[PDB]
C-alpha cells in the first residue's frame, strides 16, 4: 500500500548523444548517436534507458518525414516515412524535414525557413506530451555555418505546484 | 555521410548542457579518504552517480552535492572543491542507550538528520535491547554522515569526518517514548554526546585554487567562522577595481543561540549569513547548500528575481517534522531581520511531528552599513547585487561601438564623410541607453542631467597630465523598486448630507 | 557663442537590413539652410468641447534634410536600412534616435535626401542647467 | 560577396606600357561563385528540467 | 613560461593578422575581441592565465605586447588567444625622454 507513490511504469532503450563517439572529419567534431550499453559487475550487459526527452527529439530531427508530391515524382523508395505511421491513431506524421527546404539565395531566408520547419517538428514533442515548452534559438548568418540550440522544458515526477495555467503533461513519468 | 539525399547537413553538437555553463556554483566542504579526488583543487561535477565513489561515502561534501543535485536538475554546472580533514581532528562521538525488553511488538522509528536519513524496523515480544540496536544499525542509512555500530543495546555514532560539523546533531525524533499507534512497550532510548568536536580546516588558498575562472555562487559547508572570513576575502577580491571583476555571492551558515547569531555577523556585503536556532533537526550544511543551489540556479538569466517567498523560497529537498516551539521566537525573528541575517521557517501550520519543507524569508545580505560608517539599505537585497554585477556587464558590453572610434574635442565640429564623435555626442548616446533599461536595471531615475556624467581626461587630470583618448563616465542608479507603503486612515460616517 | 540656431552635427549610422552590417556613424551636412524638425510627444490631442480633449497615440517623429554621402547607397536614405539619427545644434542640444524608420520616401535627384523618420521615443539633452 | 571590387572593366590603354595598347579592346575582369546549397546547422539540444517561467 | 603554444605559431599568426588587415586601412589597431583575434591559434582552456594582472600591467607598462585567452571557459574546450596593445617597444625617446609618439603601431604606419 502505501509504498504505492513510485510508478510501475518503466522506459524503454533510449537513443543517445554520442552514444557511438565523436567523428572527426576536418570540418569539426559530430556526435553520432545510437544505443548507450552499460556493464555490470559480472558480464551482463544492458542498454541504458536515461534522457527520454532528448531521446525523442533525436528519433524526430534524424529521421526523414514524406516528402510533398511533386509533378516530377520520387522513386518507390526515395518518398521518406516510416510504414508504421500507418497504425497510430493519434493522426500524425513521424520524422522532420529540415532536410527538405527548397534552398534559396540570401540566406537569411534559408535560416527563417529552417527555424520554421524545426519548430513545426519539435511541437510533435509538445503534442505526444512529453515536454510543454520545446523552443529553438537558431541564430547565425556566416558563410553557410548556423547555431540551433535547443531547449526542452520538463517536468518532475510528482505535482509540486498548485494553479498552473495549463495542464500536466500527460507522460510527466519520463521526468522530460 | 555520402548516402544522405539532401544538402541540408545537421552536425548536433557532441553533446548537451549548452544552455548551463555560464551558472557555475562552487560547492565546498569536506571529503573522506575513500574518494579518490585530489584535495583542494576545484574540480566539476556532471551528475549525481560518481560523487560516492569521488568524494567517499557519506561525507560533508557527497551530501552538500547530493542536495545541490535535488534541488535542480539541470540549468547549472556545478564544480566541487574537496578539503581533506585536519591533522589533529577528533571526530566527534554520539552515544545512543537503549533500554529494553519490548512486552508488545510494533515498529520503532527514528528520523536523524533529514527525512531521507530515516529509519523504521520491526520489533516483536520479548526482543532485549541488544537485538533493538543490532537492527538499528543495521538499517541506518550508509550514507548517513555518522559510522554507527553497536554494542550490548549501546549504539555509537561517530562522525566521519573529524571537527566542528560533528557537533550540529543533538535533536532526534524518536518513537519510542509515547502513545503512537506502533510502540514496543518497554523500550526507552537516551541521547547522550560524550565526546566533542575539534580543529577545522582552514586553508586560505583560494588565489591559487581559483583565480581568474569567475564563479556565480560559492557554497560553504562549514560553520569556522574563520574559513568563512576567508570566503568573505576571496569574493572581496572578486569585486575590486584594479583588476577585471569576476562577480559572485557567496552562501554560509551560523548557527546558536541570538547573541551568539549576532556576534558572528558583521558588514559582509558579499555573504549571505543563514541564522539557524540550537535545536534544528536538519545537519545545517543541507539546508544551506539547497538555498545556495536553489539561487545559483533559479537566477540565471533572472538577476531580478528575490528567493524568498513560500514559491519562489521553497527547499523541496528538505522535510522537517514540525516542533512545540517555533525555533525563533518572532522577536528573535525581527532581531535577525533587522542585522542582515536569512532566517527560514516552515512553510505549512502542520502541528507537532508531521513532515513539512522550510521556505526563505528575506533574502537579504549581510550588508547593513555603509563605506564611512553610514547607513544604507543599497546591497541588502541580494537581487540588488545581481543587478549591480548585470548592470556592469551590459554597460561595458553597451559602450565597445566606441572603441577605435574617432574622437574630437576642442573643436567637436567633425568633418563632412568623418566616423568621428565628440564627447557631448557620447554622452547623449550613453543616457539614452540609460533611460532605455529604465524598469529592467534601473528605477526611474532621479534627475538624469547630473546623475550621468562623461568628462575626458583633459579636464579631469591637472593641466599637461592627461591623456588623449581617455574618458571618464560616472553614473548613479537604483535598481527597480518594489513594493509600496500606503497608509490606511478608515473612518466611518454615520451621518450623511451628499 | 551659444547665442546661434543652426546645426554643427548631423551623425548617422546605417544597418543594412540583409546583412546587419552596421555603417557608421557618418557625419553628414545639410543641402540649405532649413533645419530638421522634432515631435517629442507620443500621445496627441484633440479638441472635444467646453474645455476638454481626446488623447491619440502617435510615433515620435523627425524630418532630417541632408546632403546623401556618396560612399552610401541611395536606397539607404529612402526606407531600405534601418537608421540611428543624431543631431546637435549649435547651443548645446543633442536629439538622439535610434532604431529608426524612414516612412515615407520620395523621389530625389542623387544629392539632396529629406528623410521622414518615426521611433518610439526622441532624447533631448539640454544644455547645462535646466528645470 | 562584394560586387564593387568583384567586377572590373578595364581600357586596353590602360593595361598595357604606354603607347603599346590599341582603340576598341577591353578588358573585363569577374570574380564569381556558383549558387550554393545546404548548411551547415549546428545543433546545441539541452534539457532543462528547472523551470523559471 | 607555461605557454601551451609552440611560440613562432603565435607570432606568425599575430604577424599574418596585422598585414592581412593594416596594410589597406593602415589607422586600425590589432585589438579588441573583433580585431586582435587569433583564430587560426588554440589553446586549451585553464583558470590559472600564465601572466598575473601584476605582470600584465607591469609588461603593458614596458612596451611588451600581451595575450590572453578569450573565453576562459573553465574546463570544456579549446579557446583561441586574443592580444592586448598592439604597441611596439619604444620607451624613451632619442634624447632620453619619455613619450609616446612611436608607442602604437598604427603611429608608426600612419607616419610612413
Amino acid at each position: 500500500c502505501t509504498v504505492d507513490v513510485a510508478d510501475r511504469r518503466k522506459r524503454f532503450w533510449t537513443t543517445q548523444i554520442a552514444a557511438c563517439g565523436t567523428s572527426s572529419d576536418d570540418c569539426g567534431d559530430c556526435a553520432r548517436p545510437g544505443l548507450q550499453l552499460m556493464c555490470n559487475g559480472q558480464g551482463q550487459v544492458t542498454v541504458s534507458t536515461d534522457n527520454y526527452a532528448v531521446g525523442l527529439a533525436l528519433n524526430i530531427l534524424l529521421t526523414d518525414a514524406s516528402k510533398a508530391d511533386t509533378g516530377c515524382g520520387w522513386t518507390p523508395g526515395n518518398r521518406g516515412g516510416f510504414w508504421g505511421d500507418s497504425f497510430r491513431s493519434d493522426n500524425l506524421r513521424s520524422g522532420s524535414k529540415i532536410r527538405q527546404v527548397p534552398t534559396r539565395t540570401s540566406m537569411r531566408e534559408t535560416v527563417s525557413l529552417i527555424r520554421a520547419y524545426a519548430l513545426d517538428d519539435l511541437k510533435k514533442l509538445v503534442t505526444y506530451g512529453v515536454a510543454k515548452s520545446v523552443d529553438v534559438d537558431l541564430t547565425y548568418r556566416g558563410s553557410n555555418k548556423i547555431d540551433m540550440t535547443v531547449i526542452i522544458q520538463g517536468v518532475d515526477g510528482n505535482e509540486s505546484r498548485v494553479g498552473l495555467t495549463g495542464e500536466r503533461i500527460s507522460n510527466a513519468w519520463v521526468w522530460s | 555521410d555520402a548516402l544522405s539525399d539532401g544538402f541540408v547537413r545537421l552536425c548536433i553538437d557532441p553533446s548537451l548542457n549548452f544552455f548551463g555553463e555560464g551558472c557555475k556554483i562552487l560547492v565546498e566542504g569536506q571529503m573522506t579518504d575513500d574518494g579518490s579526488a585530489t584535495p583542494d583543487a576545484v574540480t566539476c561535477v556532471t551528475s549525481e552517480l560518481d560523487i560516492i565513489e569521488r568524494f567517499g561515502q557519506g561525507s560533508v561534501l557527497t551530501e552538500s552535492l547530493r542536495k545541490v543535485f535535488c534541488t535542480c536538475k539541470s540549468g547549472v554546472s556545478v564544480y566541487a572543491l574537496p578539503r581533506e580533514d585536519a591533522a589533529a581532528g577528533v571526530k566527534a562521538v554520539y552515544t545512543l542507550t537503549i533500554a529494553g525488553p519490548a512486552t508488545t511488538d510494533g515498529r520503532v522509528q527514528l528520523y536523524m538528520g533529514e527525512a531521507e536519513y530515516a529509519v523504521d524496523i520491526g520489533v516483536d515480544a520479548g526482543d532485549t535491547a541488544t537485538d533493538i540496536a543490532a537492527a538499528i544499525v543495521a538499517a541506518i542509512s550508509p550514507d548517513f554522515p555518522y559510522a554507527a555500530t553497536a554494542a550490548a543495546g549501546v549504539i555509537t555514532l561517530t562522525a566521519r569526518n573529524a571537527g566542528t560539523i560533528g557537533n550540529h546533531l543533538s535533536v532526534i525524533y524518536t518513537n519510542l517514548g509515547s502513545c503512537t499507534s506502533v510502540t514496543p512497550e518497554g523500550v526507552t532510548v537516551t541521547f547522550a554526546q560524550t565526546t566533542a568536536g575539534s580543529v577545522n580546516p582552514t586553508p586560505n588558498d583560494y588565489a591559487t585554487v581559483v583565480n581568474e575562472c569567475c564563479f556565480a555562487v560559492y557554497v560553504l559547508s562549514s560553520d569556522d567562522t574563520d574559513w568563512q572570513e576567508n570566503l568573505r576575502d576571496w569574493i572581496r577580491s572578486a569585486w575590486d577595481c584594479s583588476k577585471p571583476q569576476c562577480f559572485g555571492h557567496g552562501y554560509v551558515f551560523n548557527k546558536g543561540t541570538l547573541g551568539q547569531v549576532l556576534a558572528d555577523g558583521d558588514n559582509s556585503a558579499e555573504l549571505s549569513r543563514l541564522a539557524l536556532p540550537t535545536t534544528y533537526p536538519v545537519l545545517p550544511y543541507l539546508t544551506n547548500a539547497a538555498y545556495g543551489a536553489l539561487s545559483a540556479c533559479s537566477t540565471c538569466n533572472n538577476p531580478e528575481l528575490n528567493i524568498q517567498g513560500q514559491t519562489f523560497g521553497l527547499l523541496s529537498c528538505i522535510n522537517m517534522p514540525e516542533s512545540c516551539t517555533p525555533g525563533w521566537t518572532f522577536g528573535e525573528v525581527t532581531q535577525l531581520q533587522a542585522n542582515g541575517f536569512v532566517v527560514s521557517g516552515p512553510s505549512t501550520t502542520s502541528g507537532q511531528g508531521n513532515y513539512t519543507s522550510p521556505y526563505i524569508y528575506n533574502d537579504v545580505t549581510n550588508y547593513l552599513r555603509d563605506e564611512k560608517n553610514r547607513p544604507n539599505a543599497t546591497f541588502r537585497d541580494a537581487s540588488s547585487r545581481r543587478l549591480a554585477a548585470a548592470t556592469g556587464v551590459a554597460l561595458a558590453e553597451f559602450l565597445q561601438q566606441f572603441n577605435g572610434l574617432a574622437v574630437f574635442t576642442k573643436n567637436t565640429n567633425i568633418r563632412t564623410g568623418i566616423i568621428g564623435t565628440n564627447p557631448r555626442l557620447m554622452l547623449g548616446k550613453i543616457r539614452k541607453w540609460a533611460q532605455d533599461n529604465v524598469g529592467t536595471l534601473f528605477s526611474e531615475f532621479d534627475n538624469i542631467n547630473e546623475d550621468i556624467q562623461l568628462l575626458t581626461d583633459f579636464e579631469v587630470q591637472p593641466k599637461c597630465v592627461g591623456q588623449p583618448g581617455i574618458f571618464h563616465l560616472n553614473m548613479r542608479y537604483r535598481p527597480p523598486v518594489r513594493g509600496a507603503r500606503i497608509n490606511v486612515n478608515m473612518a466611518p460616517a454615520l451621518f450623511d448630507n451628499c | 557663442c551659444n547665442k546661434q540656431n543652426g546645426v554643427k552635427n548631423i551623425l548617422i549610422t546605417f544597418t543594412d537590413c540583409d546583412t546587419q552590417e552596421v555603417i557608421g556613424p557618418i557625419s553628414h551636412e545639410q543641402p540649405d539652410d532649413t533645419l530638421p524638425t522634432y515631435k517629442n510627444c507620443a500621445w496627441t490631442n484633440t479638441a472635444l468641447t467646453n474645455g476638454y480633449v481626446q488623447r491619440s497615440a502617435s510615433n515620435a517623429t523627425m524630418t532630417l534634410p541632408v546632403v546623401r554621402d556618396l560612399r552610401v547607397p541611395l536606397a539607404f536614405y529612402q526606407g531600405c536600412a534601418q537608421v540611428d539619427v543624431q543631431v546637435e545644434k549649435f547651443d548645446g542640444t543633442v536629439m538622439t534616435l535610434t532604431e529608426g524608420a524612414v516612412v515615407e520616401p520620395e523621389e530625389s535627384d542623387g544629392r539632396s535626401v529629406t528623410m521622414n523618420i518615426v521611433a518610439s521615443e526622441i532624447d533631448e539633452l539640454l544644455p547645462p542647467g535646466s528645470l
